[PDB]
């Protein structure tokens, strides 16, 4: 885990926030499983649309899937 | 012979449980010399003993 | 050297008894005990029970990390180490108060220091601990040199096969995992059902870089009755195979008997016939798909077919009979050569052919060999009668024992031994008569006249 | 015939020596921890020895080979089971990490 | 720059967990979305510390947070993930382990 970029992005975005330790592992196992569901998706909007090169737009509904699920 | 091919793999199995439980448990086992030798006859196999 | 030695004996007994409380003099104190550490390994060396010390107290984590590092970077060891000392630093590690470029150390140790142990007995009953380290990623090229060293028969386990196929899924293709199983192959490859290159690759740390691995090891990647069979590549030298001839496998290919002379001593007491039938098969196709009238005459094939005869003269003359398929060669080559283009390793396959009948060689062979011995040069003529004198010694020596190997026929032998006295007394008035006319021809010269009469000590 | 008598006197000497290195060093664990200024539920399920944890793990595979697979319930510890997946003792089924078996040793 | 360097880790994950060359500017549609995902992560623990009443993240609303995105459910915990998908370094750190005399280095 980049655990001296975490510091970098949690103080930046929120300067009032603050985190324990090993508390970044989670943001880190979180950040696994965002990547590897949004790779999912576009794997499987590449493969129903019948294109090998993932377009921008396979990205996007993408982004209107599992950034919905995100919010709670 | 059935009862021999089934207590090797019995025998396989137990001795490799046991020596991943004395490296999990982390017990200096060097101070105790009846264990050592447990420890140095747990990796001979059934054609050595 | 004895200032430097009791300088060490109090040094030693400082570390033993751990940091000493009340004292804040630590800054100075076991800072000038670590400068202690090189200067008499550097220039002396150190005993076998300073070893055995000063590992349990840098494997415990005793005064910290940067002390511990700098004691495994520097020691050399004058005399054997034991291998109760290699017991019980594992059994630090096995506690859990060790860092990670600590474990790095002592792993480099180990290999450095590997030529210098005699006793690889205990060393060896450790093994399923040092398998056991593969867990750890950063330790994972120092724990496989290890693993390299240490393996016997016995030591190749199918789930520890499973383990190193799951790590290959994962992580891929490093070169100390392919090589780990490279020994696999080596000892046991029934246990792996995957296959593997055979690329020249170095493997390892190899080819003599002690001196580069001492200059690397300052500040360098430490920071994270037997009815069976015996197989054929174990036969090394001469004594190996007088031990085990009762129990000898058949190779992958007939064309590696022709390689090894030690091959060569079992055609000699073995007559199967599958044996020699394959044997017929391969080299048949040999002699016709890389004759040299058959290609676009490259002079670079035709030395490689000139070295491939001289392999077979002298696995004729070992043998002492002739092969199947030499005789069956030259059956369709007298008609289609000339006389040149290496005739000095054709006559000597026409000299090594086993005794037939007579009227089966005259229509195949001496009809041909006519047609060319009135007609091509007197270095050929002289040249026939040399190959007719050894095909004179081969027939004459098969026959003189052919009588005392056969108690078997209780008929007497009187037919056979007179059906071979007119086969071999028309072989010489057939060549004294290919003498008495290629006299004419050439009109009296001496230098046939030599060679005839070599031929007729015979 | 003797040698199979033989392999049976290592066997239990080894489960003795099993019953004795689980006992002096691996003891009942307590349930009634971390009760200094908060209250953590448990249910009242008692926990068990981990001797007697692995008793039933060398039960469940030897005797029925076809399904070695046990049901992680309250008379479990979560670091008993850690301590069987980190070496490698134990394993989990991929489809459903609930249920834990014996993993062997010979293939 | 430095959120460029550290956010190009998570687009060779990126590319590793495709298994496809991608476009450079679809790439920097990812590095707006995680940079968007990131803004929600924060986002979605102040309000999971306000209701608590503290400026402090524990580990607790970090394990309602995957039960609320659907990663932990009753039967896929938060000790299956950690075991699976990170090393041993960080698997000692995280779950507590069981020792000699009871003892668990990650002590709670």
């Amino acid at each position: 885990a980049p655990r001296g970029f975490l510091k970098r992005v949690f103080k930046r975005k929120k300067p009032q926030l603050r985190l324990e330790k090993s508390g970044d592992l989670l943001v880190h196992l979180n950040c696994l499983l965002f990547v590897h569901r949004l790779a999912e998706e576009s794997r499987t909007n590449a493969c129903a649309s019948k294109c090998r090169v993932i377009n921008k737009e396979h990205v996007l509904a993408a982004a209107k899937v599992i950034l919905k699920k995100s919010r709670g | 012979r059935q009862n021999l091919q089934m207590e090797i793999k019995i025998t396989t199995v137990i001795q490799h449980v046991f020596q991943n439980l004395i490296l999990g448990s982390k017990v200096n086992w060097a101070e105790d010399p009846a264990l050592k030798e447990i420890v140095l006859q747990l990796e001979k196999n059934v054609d050595m003993m | 050297d004895q200032a430097e030695e009791d300088a060490l004996q109090m040094a030693v007994g400082y570390f033993e008894k751990g940091p000493i409380k009340a004292s804040q003099n630590k800054d100075k104190t076991l800072e000038k005990h670590l400068k202690t550490v090189e200067n008499v390994a550097w220039k002396n060396g150190l005993a076998s029970e300073e070893i055995d010390i000063l590992l349990n107290i840098a494997l415990s984590g005793k005064f910290g990390n940067a002390v511990n590092t700098r004691i495994l970077k520097c020691m050399i060891p004058a005399t054997v180490i034991s291998e109760d000392s290699v017991v019980k630093a594992v059994s630090w590690l096995c506690v859990g108060k060790c860092s990670g470029s600590t474990k790095v150390l002592f792993y480099r140790w180990l290999v450095a220091m590997f030529d210098f142990i005699d006793r690889k007995e205990q060393i060896n009953l450790l093994y399923g601990f040092f398998f056991a380290s593969l867990q750890d990623d950063a330790l994972c090229p120092y724990v496989c040199h290890l693993l390299y060293l240490l393996t016997k028969k016995e030591n190749v386990k199918p789930f520890r096969v499973r383990k190193l196929l799951d790590l290959q899924a994962k992580m891929g293709m490093q070169p100390h995992l392919q090589a780990l199983l490279s020994l696999y192959k080596f000892f046991a490859p029934a246990l792996i059902s995957v296959s593997l290159p055979v690329r020249k690759k170095i493997y390892f740390k190899n080819s003599e870089n002690l001196w580069k691995t001492a200059l690397l090891a300052v500040k360098q990647r430490n920071r994270g009755n037997r009815s069976g069979s015996f197989p054929l590549e174990q036969l090394q030298s001469f004594p190996q195979l007088l031990q085990n001839i009762h129990c000898l496998e058949l190779p992958s290919q007939m064309g590696s008997v022709l390689n090894n002379s030690l091959l060569l001593h079992y055609i000699n007491c073995v007559r199967d016939e599958p044996v020699l039938l394959r044997f017929y098969y391969w080299l048949s196709q040999t002699l016709q798909e890389e004759c040299i009238w058959y290609k676009v005459n490259n002079y670079e094939h035709g030395k490689e077919f000139t070295n491939f005869l001289d392999t077979i003269i002298r696995a004729e003359c070992f043998l002492q009979e002739g092969f199947y398929s030499c005789e069956a060669f030259l059956y369709k080559s007298l008609p289609l050569w000339d006389g040149l283009c290496c005739r000095s390793q054709f006559l000597q396959l026409v000299s090594w052919i086993p005794f037939s009948s007579f009227s089966e060689v005259k229509p195949l062979l001496f009809d041909h060999l006519a047609q060319l011995f009135f007609t091509s040069t007197i270095y050929f003529k002289c040249s026939v009668l040399q190959s007719l004198k050894e095909l004179l010694q081969n027939w004459l020596l098969w026959l003189s024992m052919d009588i005392h190997m056969k108690p078997v026929t209780n008929s007497p032998l009187e037919t056979t031994l007179g059906g071979s006295m007119n086969s071999v007394s028309k072989l010489i008035h057939y060549v004294g008569w290919l003498s008495t006319t290629a006299m004419r021809l050439e009109s009296n010269n001496t230098f046939l006249l030599h060679f005839i009469l070599d031929f007729y000590e015979k | 015939k003797t040698k199979m008598l033989n392999i049976k006197e290592y066997k239990e000497k080894l489960l003795s020596t099993l019953g004795e290195f689980l006992e002096d060093h691996f003891p009942l664990p307590d349930r009634s921890v971390k009760k200094k200024k908060k209250n953590i539920q448990e249910s009242s399920v008692n926990l068990i020895t981990l001797h007697e944890m692995l008793e039933i793990l060398i039960n469940r595979l030897f005797d029925v080979p076809h399904d070695p697979y046990v049901k992680i319930s309250d008379s479990f510890w979560p670091p008993y089971v850690e301590l069987l997946l980190r070496n490698g003792i134990a394993l989990r089924h991929p489809e459903d990490p609930t249920r834990i078996r014996l993993e062997a040793f010979h293939q | 720059d430095p959120h460029k360097a550290g956010l190009s880790h998570y687009v060779k994950l990126f590319s590793f967990y495709a298994k496809m060359p991608m476009e450079r500017k679809a790439l920097e549609m990812v590095e707006k979305c995680l940079d968007k995902y990131f803004q929600h992560l924060c986002d979605d623990l102040e309000v999971f510390a306000a209701h608590a009443g503290r400026k402090t993240v524990k580990p607790e609303d970090l394990e309602l947070l995957m039960r609320r995105q659907g990663l932990v459910t009753d039967q896929v915990s938060l000790h299956v993930l950690v075991e699976r998908h990170l090393p041993l370094e960080y698997r000692q750190l995280l779950i507590p382990c069981a020792y000699s005399g009871n003892s668990v280095f990650p002590a709670q």
